[PDB]
């Protein structure tokens, strides 16, 4: 099971863009969905998370730039930020912490699944 | 590689093959050792088996931890019979065989290849300084947890050392971790996986829910015109599949109060249809009377009531258990063998709050003594909306389960006459 | 043990320009090639380009109207020059460094390549 | 681990300790065998053992290959005598012996725990069902291969046969290898690393080409005045640490003509340091009683001429200079060979410069005559020209064209002592070139 992420782009300041990370395969529940900056010569860290159950975790500038919404129902997160600035760009990645995932067989595996990266900048 | 798996079976298990293929595949992944492995199976299906073959093929010591000495005293009698040598540190142990089992433990490439610890004594002093020597010398193997669930306060059972159990996993890191365990809620999965630090990747091996020989289905009370007539139904058409096969199997007939299952009991020898109380009101002797009755073909269903045969028939539930896990343990008492079987819930505005007051009150009654009253309060709402919902009856179960939702093309009430269950939800609906 | 990052990643208006560069971090004695590789979201990776010691450049005819990648073994760099820029060339650069070869002075080495972060790129 | 180590070489080898911390770590990375390992020293160094430790090591039957069959010969029996388990499968083995060698390989557990096989062996389609039966059932633990050079036909030697051990190489690749060179400069460390299809994280061990108790400077016969005054001048200073210490060591001169050695003895005799031509025109006899009269220190210098070896000598005058860069660094290594300090000296000119190239430009036509080869020896003889005509750090160069790490002599080494000397004497040449 892999993640994919979809709409990425260069947006101006003031302007709010959608971002959408998606699972693949067939996985049961997950844990969380948490998402983690990154830049040139930078670590990923960790940003913000969403827990089923309506439960959601930010931080301060995270909460003051996006909000975030998981589901694993639908088996997919989604990440909204609103107010954009150039302060704020950085490629992100999906942590999709605890996907517990099965088959009929009983196969399952319980390991987190990174995806690729999604990059935003803004003027 | 898998012909040493079968060599040790043949050797310590006298077993051709592994009973069940996860069985064969969680052994497997236990023995190559890349990482964890949760595993969740029912009594007797051989999880001990499953991680006592990649201890004896380990060239290192296992440590296993199981909640109660008297397991502990049990798999050990167990492997004694059996060619893998075991051992056990019980504090009831005589001073002498501790020492014995400490230096035993203390030397160099001990003898022993699985060793057994109750939490309590692994948590203790006395055991610290010699895994504090296996760690140094690397000589231990794996760290099979049994009974992991009890780590979980969502669980069955509960128990307080398993908080300490996953620092001592957490000791030890390069040894991988076979946490097992008898019934494994996705919820009390999850938890499992974090209290006893396992790495993020772990193979799961759950058993499925769905069984092709087995059905499932709930009749509303309000719903049928008589109950009675139902269940006489039921039970008549699941004695016999064909007409010249005639009575065969057997029967059981479930409720909360042994007053009320005598009084079905006795309704169903009006009936016609022989059957026992078997309830508590009814004396030991008459118990195991009605039960060996029971097993005959004698009587063609009879009342279990809170007691529990190598092949039954049917389960009738004329009150819905009180969890859902219950609910599904006694449906399993059905159709154990291999001919087809089928289970019935009786479910109803009047039981539906029979139940929620029962639950109720013994919740408060665990109170006066929260995440384990809350784990029971959520289990009998999960059952309350198996009776109630709208879809196919084992994907509710696997989801209560959380394991795989089931392909029942056949033998799943819903996928039968999709519309027939529409229909009665909407005749309750209306009715409430 | 080598660690590669890139520079001068940004999106910009059709026919716009700009430069990746790609550059690496310890003592390297050369590397045998430094290919750049272009993966999207979605999208599989492809070879696009690539540069070898002594100035020999490879590359793809689409990708050469696109860009044009060239490298310094001394200052051990290598900087893809964006010109024409347009949208169809929108996946993340890889910088793969092919065939590092690294030393100490106590002799061990490694022969294993390095890839780096990267970059993307968009266009209006 | 460490201890298993060091008691495995202490029941074969005798070594109370190893000979050098690179092979510490290259025996180290190869008992892991997490991936190949590149190890590369100098004849003489125990590189052997950096393969045959491991190979013990892991229960595995590890194969190995070398091209001579007198070098297979000589490893087999130096194992034998110090009990370890080995055996060749060369087709010198009687047909009995043959077939005895092809069953004890192709049956399970098999005796040997280190095999050589000489690189056409493998490729005889008799060992082809042994080595498929070994990949199958994961018998080849290690999988090194002696003389990787010989892969590279820039190398000094070179072997067809070596294409068809990368194939080998490309079979067993759960196995990792080990890659033995005695010189590999880095195209040919490249090179070996591409033709062999060595999995691409490896490991390179190779031993730095500095020289701490060495020292290096280049000399411009046009820009001295008296060459042989200053030949001399070296020679005196060289001879004689301190005073007490008085005369030491010896020396050696090269050259390319027979006539040219035996005039710079000639020279040297009448200055009055004692020199003996040593030429190859000089009867075989006369050669050794000349060479083992410079062993001892009645011959402060006695010429060398084509060959001398010694254990300590001051220094290596070249007066002409060499073929090949890496020859030259050859020639100079068994100058202060021992541990204490020595001084190399070269004499370059424009006109030898040119008379060697024109040499070894007649010697690369007549060998395409008869044309990699002839490049990778033109492209040393640059190497060299340009180590004599770089104005920077000697040792600097020299590990650039071995591909060695670079050096840190803050002490011994001419360019980095007196830089300002150094861009004089390139301003001279310039100005006199
Ligand atoms: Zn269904
Ligand atoms: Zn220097």
């Amino acid at each position: 099971v892999q993640l994919v992420e979809n709409g990425g782009g260069c947006v101006k300041a003031g302007g709010s863009l959608r971002l959408s990370c998606a699972a693949s395969g067939s996985i049961f529940s997950i844990n969380r969905m948490t998402w983690y900056r990154q830049a040139p010569g930078k670590e990923r860290e960790w940003v913000a998370a969403i827990t089923s159950g309506g439960s959601t975790n930010y931080a301060d500038s995270v909460k003051g730039r996006f909000t975030i919404s998981r589901d694993n129902a639908e088996n997919t997160v989604y990440l909204q930020m609103n107010s954009l600035k150039p302060e704020d760009t950085a490629v992100y990645y999906c942590e999709a912490y605890g996907t517990y995932t099965l088959a009929p067989t009983g196969e399952g595996e319980y390991d987190d699944y990174w995806g690729q990266g999604t990059q935003v900048m803004v003027s | 590689p898998e012909r040493r798996v079968r060599s040790t079976l043949k050797k310590v298990f006298g077993f051709d093959s592994f009973k069940t293929p996860l069985q064969e595949s969680a052994t497997m992944a236990v023995v190559k050792g890349n990482k964890d492995v949760f595993v969740c199976m029912p009594t007797g299906a051989g999880k001990s088996l499953c991680y006592q073959l990649p201890a004896l093929l380990a060239k290192g010591i296992t440590i296993v931890v199981s909640p109660l000495i008297a397991l502990i005293q049990d798999q050990v009698d167990h492997l004694l019979t059996l060619k893998v040598r075991v051992s056990s540190l019980n504090s009831k142990l005589s001073a002498q065989e501790r020492k014995e089992l400490l230096a035993d433990l203390e030397r160099e490439k001990p003898q022993t290849k699985i060793l057994y610890i109750t939490p309590e004594m692994a948590a203790s002093s006395s055991f610290q300084p010699t895994l504090n020597s296996l760690v140094s010398r690397h000589l231990l193997s794996y760290l099979v947890v049994d009974e992991a669930h009890c780590v979980s306060q969502w669980g069955h059972d509960f128990r307080p050392d398993y908080l300490r159990l996953g620092a001592l996993r957490s000791r030890l890191g390069h040894a991988p971790c076979v946490a097992l365990t008898a019934t494994a809620t996705p919820q009390v999965q999850e938890d499992v996986f974090a209290a006893l630090h396992l790495k993020k990747p772990v193979a799961i091996f759950k058993t499925p829910c769905f069984r092709a020989n087995l059905f499932y289905d709930v009749q509303f009370k309000e719903l049928i015109s008589d109950p009675y007539g139902n269940l006489k139904d039921f039970c008549l058409k699941a004695l016999g599949q064909e007409a010249d096969k005639g009575l065969s199997g057997c029967g059981i007939v479930y409720c909360r109060t042994r007053e009320a299952c005598e009084q079905l009991a006795i309704e169903l020898s009006c009936r016609g249809v022989n059957a026992k109380a078997y309830h508590a009101g009814l004396k030991a002797s008459e118990r195991t009377l009605v039960q060996n009755d029971w097993m005959e073909e004698k009587v063609p269903v009879i009342v279990a009531t809170i007691s529990f045969k190598a092949n039954v028939r049917f389960v009738a539930h004329w009150n819905i258990a009180k969890s859902m896990a219950g609910y599904y343990q006694e449906s399993g008492r059905a159709g154990r063998d291999g001919k087809p079987s089928w289970c019935r819930l009786y479910y109803s505005r009047n039981d539906r709050d029979q139940v929620s007051f029962l639950i109720r009150k013994e919740v408060a009654k665990l109170q006066e003594k929260k995440a384990s009253d809350k784990a029971t309060i959520m289990a009998f709402d999960a059952l309350v909306t198996f009776c109630e919902e709208l879809g196919c009856r084992h994907a509710a179960i696997a989801k209560y389960f959380g394991d795989a939702l089931p392909a029942c093309a056949k033998g799943c009430d819903h996928c039968q006459n999709p519309t027939a269950v529409r229909r009665r939800l909407e005749a309750l609906e209306r009715s409430s």
